[PDB]
């Protein structure tokens, strides 16, 4: 072997050690999808800023949490690219009823993905804050744009409030049992466990994947 | 969308069924025909002959040093590498500023690498300077779609194809926009400069792909014979034909002259779809690889299957022959290189 | 808005029925003999000696 | 870029001398440094190496153990430790920057050397050629054991060295061209025997030439092929 091949072998040695390095680093954190609707106000479900990224850590663990921008209402292509991350987070305000079936569809659409049938969602219900005042009064409620919306169990509220999250769930256990599973939470303008509930939620996600990955469930 | 839009909605397609009427009038034969008696390549096969590790996430694209030696490979974990096959030893390593990257390609003077990817922005870097480290030399923004293919033109012009339904043309040294081809109506995917380097193809999410005039800058035609996205294309070494990988589970040709169809390339056992396609040195054999892991090898003028390639445990997103055709360099997501070959 | 047809009726459609399209025997029987002529030169269909092999 | 060196004077024999070069305006982490010595009137004389980072260490063997090298990555530092300063100490030594990747070139640039005063043979049989400005000239230089390597590449490297000036990179590997250095420059032979044929040379080209090697590391150096008129 060439004295000058020699050097470029222990070049290429310390590109190995220098790459290894990063890799410690790259797998130490956490990484989240951030995706929803225009009118869901993703950007404040973290009041904790700290592709437009964000880093944000709680009980010392870093997340990294990707809101993707300027692509098109397509996401059939550059979602083949987050196949790895720990979950997505599907932010949809319920301010009005007339959005939320398109909401709904979107879940369903991004729910029974190919390349997403191994990754889980957390569901976040932003603007609660209004729902009170959309339903307190009653000026509009869901049963005109729904045939059922008649039962559920302020009482009226929250009534109110939980036949979405029964439809979401329905939709969820409709299709992919123990893979993947929704966690469906109530998020608010003034809320402020809404990293922490991101945090509770992706940690039962990484027990429940280490426990298919030892075969125990 | 007025009076000449229900007229000029019926003229939108009177061209169309004076096309195709035009387009299956001239085809007195089939590839089938004409390549029936040529005796096929047999069962090929071709081991592992250098596995390119390093990488920790998935590789997403690969290409090939115009040497024949360097490849440079595109990963999600933020690094460009080149490599020199020949002693899997690693050139340079290049960090990227976004860690989503699509794109890779190899400038023909060796001189430059580009990549891009969910940035929307090309990052053109310089290989070989008197600083040495490798920066970057432009920083091409002004496109809105997610980049899915870059290509160099010369050492100072590239061609981008990205997911706003536009191929575009930059100029390197002012960096500014020469020209924008468009026409396509979703995510172009994949794109393969002629040899002659005055034409080029591009495969969208549309089940079709169109030829266009980089010199000139209009669709010279388009190809519609897809049913599901094209996201692998590449060209003919003799610059008369290029072959087109779908999705769909099938991977057609077609030629530029014919302005047709040739064949499908499908077996009934695959439905996993197509990511990357490639002649390897003369056009009879058409690399592609899929996604159940494995890259098929297919006699193109016959039709079938000379041989598989398996050797991933991910899906194989990267596939490239080499200047002379001596190797391929199939990259997988399962973070490593190979060399068949 | 007589752009999304016009570029699609007259600018792409009406160019791309005006050109000169040969029979697809001549393209072929043109890749075949490209094909064969190049035969000698791939070194994938006919493996080139172990020394001559670089890998 | 920018490499200088300092320390340089008179010692009195058997003293140490510590020097240093003042790396500047490069990737100093990512190249090997090297230093080669030249007495006064005779020619050069490679004297040790450094890797980038810390790895091998290449002292000569008429220097080996007497002088120490050492480097200083962060803030761009390189170093030659001298100890028992000798007859043959008396040189200007040269640092000379490299890198070893595949199309790199090595010793591409070199710094101002600092006077410090007190086995492959490559002989240019030629020491003094005048030749007339304007024609050509065959500058030749031969070794004494093929520098072909299985690999496919010569390791001979040429250099130019004019009066009051560093050496300057030439014609390197054989028949491959350095940056900055004209298109008129070329050279090509086999192992055992090599040439710097150049095609109408003009002023500014007089100057003494050098021939090493770098299949084996001990480098020696030619003679030198100095012109004149």
């Amino acid at each position: 072997v060439s004295a000058e091949d020699k050097a470029a072998a222990e070049r290429s040695k310390m590109i190995d050690k220098n790459l290894r390095e990063d890799g410690e680093k790259a797998r130490r954190t956490l990484r989240l999808l951030l995706l929803g609707a225009d009118n869901s106000g993703k950007s404040t479900i973290v009041k904790q800023m700290r592709i437009f990224e964000t880093k944000f850590q709680v009980d010392k663990v870093n997340f990294h949490m990707f809101d993707v921008g300027g692509q098109r209402d397509e996401r059939r292509k550059w979602i083949q690219c987050f196949n790895d991350v720990t979950a997505i987070i599907f932010v949809v305000d319920s301010s009005d009823y007339n959005r939320l079936q398109e909401a709904l569809n979107d879940f369903k659409s991004i729910w029974n993905n190919r390349w997403l049938r191994t990754i889980s969602v957390i569901l976040f219900l932003n603007k609660q804050d209004l729902l009170a005042e959309k339903v307190l009064a009653g000026k509009s409620k869901i049963e005109d744009y729904f045939p059922e919306f008649a039962r559920y169990t302020d009482p009226r509220v929250t009534r109110a409030k939980y036949f979405i999250r029964k439809e979401f769930v329905d939709i969820s256990t409709a299709s992919g049992d123990g893979r993947h599973i929704c966690y469906p939470h109530f998020t608010c303008a003034v809320d402020t466990e809404n990293a922490r509930r991101i945090f509770n939620d992706c940690k039962d996600i990484i027990l429940q994947m280490n426990l298919r990955e030892y075969n125990l469930v | 969308l007025q009076s000449e839009l229900d007229q000029l909605r019926q003229e939108a397609e009177q061209l169309k069924n004076q096309i195709r009427d035009a387009r299956k009038a001239c085809a007195d034969a089939t590839l089938s025909q004409i390549t029936n008696n040529i005796d096929p390549v047999g069962r090929i096969q071709m081991r592992t002959r250098r596995t390119l590790r390093g990488h920790l996430a998935k590789i997403y694209a690969m290409h090939w040093g115009t040497d024949s030696r360097l490849l440079v490979s595109a990963s999600q974990d933020g690094k460009l590498i080149i490599w020199d096959s020949y002693t899997t030893n690693k050139v340079h390593a290049i960090p990227l500023r976004s860690s989503w990257v699509m794109t890779c390609a190899y400038a023909p003077s060796g001189n430059y690498v580009a990549c891009g990817g969910l940035d929307n922005i090309c990052s053109i870097y310089n290989l070989k300077t008197r600083e040495g480290n490798v920066r970057v030399s432009r920083e091409l923004a002004g496109h809105t779609g997610y980049l899915s293919c870059c290509r160099f033109l010369d050492d100072n012009q590239i061609v981008t194809s990205s997911g706003d339904t536009t191929c575009a043309l930059w100029d390197i040294e002012t960096g500014q926009q020469t020209t924008t081809f468009t026409g396509h109506t979703g995510d172009v995917m994949s794109l393969s400069l002629a040899p002659d380097t005055r034409l080029f193809v591009s495969g969208a999410c549309d089940a079709s792909a169109k030829l266009w005039d980089v010199r000139e800058g209009m669709c010279r035609q388009t190809f519609t014979g897809h049913e599901s996205d094209i996201n692998a294309i590449c060209f003919f070494p003799n610059g008369n034909a290029f072959a087109t990988g779908s999705d769909d589970a099938t991977c057609r040709l077609f030629d530029l002259r014919a302005d047709q169809e040739l064949m499908t390339y499908s077996h009934d056992n695959i439905i996993c779809g197509i990511t990357s396609v490639s002649f390897s040195k003369s056009g009879r054999l058409l690399l592609a690889g899929y996604d159940d892991f494995n890259c098929n090898v297919w006699d193109a003028l016959k039709a079938d299957r000379a041989g598989v390639l398996a050797g991933h445990d991910n899906r194989v997103s990267c596939l490239g022959v080499t200047d002379d055709g001596m190797a391929v360099a199939t990259g997988s997501w399962d973070s490593f290189l190979k060399i068949w070959n | 808005a007589s752009i999304a047809q016009a570029r699609k009726l007259v600018e792409q459609l009406k160019m791309e029925a005006n050109i000169d399209r040969i029979k697809v025997s001549k393209a072929a029987a043109d890749l075949m003999a490209y094909c064969e002529a190049h035969a000698k030169e791939d070194p994938l269909l006919t493996p080139v000696p172990a020394s001559e092999n670089p890998f | 870029v920018q490499l200088v060196e300092s320390g340089g004077g008179l010692v009195q024999p058997g003293g140490s001398r510590k020097l240093s070069c003042s790396a500047s305006g490069f990737a100093f982490s990512s190249f090997g440094m090297h230093w080669v010595r030249q007495a006064p009137e005779k020619g050069l004389e490679w004297v040790a190496y450094i890797s980038s980072g810390s790895g091998t260490i290449y002292y000569a063997d008429t220097v080996k153990g007497r002088f120490t090298i050492s480097r200083d990555d962060p803030k761009n530092t390189l170093f030659l430790q001298m100890t028992s300063l000798r007859s043959e100490d008396t040189a200007m030594y040269y640092c000379v920057r490299s890198i070893y990747y595949y199309g790199s070139s090595p010793f591409d640039f070199w710094g101002q050397g600092t006077t410090l005063t007190v086995d492959i043979v490559m002989t240019q049989a030629t020491s003094s050629v005048p030749v007339t400005p304007g024609e050509s000239v065959s500058i030749s230089c031969r070794s004494s054991k093929s520098l072909l390597h299985s690999n496919g590449n010569t390791y001979l490297y040429w250099f130019l060295q004019r009066p009051g000036q560093s050496p300057q990179l030439l014609i390197y590997r054989m028949s491959n061209l350095a940056s900055g250095v004209p298109d008129r420059f070329s050279g090509s032979g086999s192992g055992t025997a090599f040439t710097l044929t150049i095609s109408r040379l003009e002023a500014e080209d007089v100057g003494v030439y050098y021939c090493m090697q770098h299949l084996e590391y001990p480098l020696t150096f030619g003679a030198g092929t100095k012109l004149e008129l």
